[PDB]
Formats: C-alpha cells, structure tokens, sequence
C-alpha cells in the first residue's frame, strides 16, 4: 500500500501543500474479512434502469472487521 | 565480413516429439493395494471439500 | 437425545446480525444484497435511528 | 475438520538421516501448499535459505508468514506425515529445542528463521539432495529483542562502514550479535551485509520516526530536563548529571494545553501504527505448560 500510494503522496504533500499539524495524516487501513483463495473474482454486469455497471464479486466471503490503521 | 582472427564452433540442443513403444515382461513387479479412504476438510461458509 | 455431541462443526460459527433503521432516501431501494455497508455515528444524544451507506452513496457524498 | 498432510519421498532415504530426523519429532515447520500430497521441494525452509547464499532473515520473516505452518507428527523411509494448523484450533504442543529457553505458558509464542545457527539447525538429505530447515520459536519477548538486534545491527554495520576502527565494529558486536539469557550467552548469526528488505523496512521505520519527531509534546522534555536535573531514577540512569542538547533547544517555547493535547492525540494515532508492523512473524498463543514435560497447549 505504501508503494501503490508513493505517487498520489508525492503529487499532494508536495508544492501544491505544506505542512501543518492537523494535515499529515494520509490514508487508513482497514480490514475487512477473509475470502478464499485462488477462487479469484467473477465480472458481473449490475444492470439499473437499463445502465449496466462492471462489478467484481467474491464467493464463499467470511466477514470480519478491524480497526483503522494510519498508513502515511 | 573479414575473416576475424579466430574460428568458431557452435553448438545447440534440439528436441524431438517421439512416440515410443514399452515392453514389459509378466510378473516382474508385485503390488499391494490398500483400502480407499474419504475424508473432509476445508470446511467453509458455502462449501466443503473432500 | 442423540445430538448435540458434535463438540463443534470444525469450529462453526452460526453468524451475527445487524439490524439498522434507515431513512427512506438515504439508502436506494435498489441494491446487490451483497454490497458493503457502512454506519456514521452521529451526534444527537439518545437517538433512535443512524445513517448508512454503501460505496455508491459513500462516493456521491464524497463528490 | 480431519487436519493431515503426507508428504512423499520419490527416494528412500538412508539409516544416518532417518536417525537425524527421528531426533526431530514434534517440530514446527512451514510448508507451502494445503494439500493431503505433497512434494519434498515445497517442504521446509530450505529453497529460500541457501548455503551459497549471504543470510538475509528479513525475507525469511516474510516467506514464513505466508506458508502454511505444520507440526513433524511422524517420519518413515519413505512418508513424512505433519499435521497442520488451522488458525482456529487448539494445538497440544512440544518443545525440545537445543537452543531451549524456559516458557512461562502465559506469553505467546513466535515463529522466526534460524538466526542462531544454521548447521545445528539443518537437515541434509542426500538420498533425495534436499536440504530441510527448521524455524526456530521463542516466547514474544526474547523473539522482539532479537528482531530488535538484528535490525540495529542492520544499520550500524551499514553506518561504520565509513568509520574509522576496529575497536567500533568491536563494541558493536558486543551486546547486538549476542542474547544474553540467565546463565549463557547465545551468538546470532549476522550478515556482513545486509542489503535485501533489510532497506525496505528501516525506511518505512524512518518514515514513521520522522513523522512523529515533529509533534513532540514539550512538556515532557521539560519534566525530563527537572527530573534528571534533581532526582534519579532507574530509567532516567541513562542521563548523567547532563542533559542533552537538543532538549535545551527545543523545550524554550512556554506550554500550551490544547496544543501538546492535540499532539498527543495524533501520535497515539501513529504509534498503533508502529505496533503493527514489529511482529512480521505468526505468534501462537500459550493457555497452559508443565515443566515437566516440556509439554504447551498452545492456540
């Protein structure tokens, strides 16, 4: 997550903004639950008053929450 | 295209589909076979395996 | 008499539920039945029903 | 539900190593794919932790924490059979190790490479030409302390690699490379060069430590520079009668209560970031132990 965010935190922090107490914080992680592997990801057209939306859908889903985690 | 100063050798690995032939002489292996067993295992919330 | 020796179903967990109280525009009518949810706290004191909202409305509140 | 593994040798192997092997029953040790059938590569340790090879044990963290673990139930000529373990069950568990520390049977346990030894830890099998390691397990206290030290040393051996002497990478070795436990010393194995993953976590350290240098609260510094200047205390022996420089420059600024309040609020918020990221490794939870048979139930 660190490395798929580097260039959104390098485009932000940067020129564009300073620094400021209240502003450093980034992104937070949280957890959602475990799915099983190797299964993978059905693509799924989700069709509303005829406008269609490509939807990724996960079986067998086993849910589970977790606490925030600061990712900066 | 001089003729540099030395000569070469070149050397490859080919391979070839075959179909073969396998001669077996009678009773040259003796097995014992066991008894088949089911079990079940990675039980999850829509599925299980055996 | 003859059940209840399982001792478990390889550590099976009958689910929990939730049950929320919603506004009749908040949360469209019109979903997955898969979707993901979420509840925002509010502020009121005692209060008797709380938002939701899926990733659809999460993303028009966001703009 | 039914939790076996049998692993099978395309080879028999001879009477030193089924010996060898033997000795190591009731062992923990990963492998890779969750199948009733499985080969003698993916068994082990071994494929990532070569001979030829500089030891980097950041890696080994991280393939380890991924594999699926299993405990040595039973070893033939031909067949090994290891049970696995599911993240929800209750394992009776034995330790024998030769590095063995006491265990308490209220803290958890952890799993992490071979930093001791790798000889006395391996198991050669030249009837198939594989080689098996096993992972070494500690209580969590002595296992943070290590990780600890073999990070420090990490970057200090980076550090004086532009140093002047001898006597420095000395006093380095002394108290980095060595656990010291009640009555022995014990010598980790460490890298001359660490240069692998070892970057990749010292950085996101260094992030998070320069992050959160910014939001000192003050008031700290300044009970510090009282208590170190007219008391003594255990914690505060580190501080002779003087005090550091950096404090006396930075504590002038008057307190303000709403400031180094919000301050605190926002490292609370990063420090149970930082607590994340310490562990890269399975810990198994401990409920009961009998010293006399070396004997955990371990979760």
């Amino acid at each position: 997550l660190r490395i798929y965010y580097s260039p959104s935190i390098m485009h932000r922090y940067a020129v564009v903004q300073p620094l400021h107490i209240e502003e450093l914080t980034f992104g937070a992680v949280a957890c959602l639950g475990t799915f099983s592997a190797t299964d993978g990801w059905r693509r799924s057209a989700f069709n509303y008053r005829g406008s269609s939306l490509p939807v990724v859908e996960i079986d067998s889903f086993y849910s589970n929450v977790s606490d925030w985690e600061v990712i900066l | 295209k001089i003729h540099p100063g030395v000569a070469m050798t070149v050397v490859r690995t080919d391979e070839i589909l075959s179909e073969n032939i396998l001669f077996s002489s009678r009773a040259s292996t003796s097995m014992f076979i066991g008894t088949p067993n089911v079990s079940r295992r990675e039980a999850r919330v829509d599925a299980v395996t055996f | 008499g003859s059940g209840g020796g399982s001792f478990s179903w390889s550590g099976w967990r009958p689910p929990v539920f939730g049950d929320f109280l919603i506004h009749a525009s908040s949360f469209n009518n019109a979903e997955a039945t898969g979707t993901p949810l979420f509840q925002f706290k509010q502020s009121d004191p005692f209060s008797g029903v709380d938002a939701v909202f899926t990733p659809l409305s999460l993303f028009i509140l966001m703009n | 539900m039914d939790l076996k593994v049998v692993v099978s040798l395309s080879s028999r192997l001879y009477t030193d190593e089924i010996a060898k092997m033997q000795q190591r029953i009731g062992c923990i040790l990963p492998l890779a794919s969750t199948h009733g059938t499985q080969n003698v590569q993916g068994l082990g340790l071994g494929q990532v932790y070569s001979l030829e090879t500089v030891p980097d044990y950041v890696s080994m963290y991280n393939y380890l924490s991924d594999c699926t673990l299993a405990v040595l139930d039973e070893v033939s000529v031909d067949s090994l059979i290891l049970t696995k373990i599911v993240p929800g069950q209750t394992y009776a568990i034995k330790n024998k190790y030769q590095p063995f520390f006491q265990w308490h049977g209220t803290g958890s346990l952890s799993v992490m490479p071979p930093v001791f030894g790798r000889e006395h830890a391996t198991v050669k099998l030249e009837s198939n030409d594989v080689d098996i390691v096993f992972p070494m397990v500690l209580p969590t206290p002595i296992a943070e302390e290590v990780l600890q030290k073999i990070l420090l040393f990490n970057v200090y051996s980076r550090v004086v690699m532009q140093a002047p002497g001898n006597a420095d990478m000395l006093d380095v070795h002394m108290h980095l490379g060595s656990v010291s436990y009640l009555g022995h010393h014990y010598e980790l194995a460490l890298p001359e060069v660490p240069g692998p993953l070892g970057l990749a976590l010292l950085d996101n350290l260094s992030l998070y430590f320069c992050i959160m240098v910014t939001l000192l609260p003050r008031a700290s510094m300044r009970l510090v520079r009282g208590l170190i200047r007219h008391e003594h205390h255990d914690l505060l022996n580190l501080f002779q009668e003087m005090v550091p420089d950096e404090i006396a420059r930075i504590d002038l600024d008057d307190l303000s209560v709403a400031d180094d309040l919000s301050r605190m609020r926002v490292m609370m918020t990063y420090l149970q970031s930082l607590a994340s990221l310490f562990n890269l490794g399975p810990r198994l939870a401990t409920a009961a132990y009998s010293q006399e048979t070396l004997t955990a139930t371990c979760w």
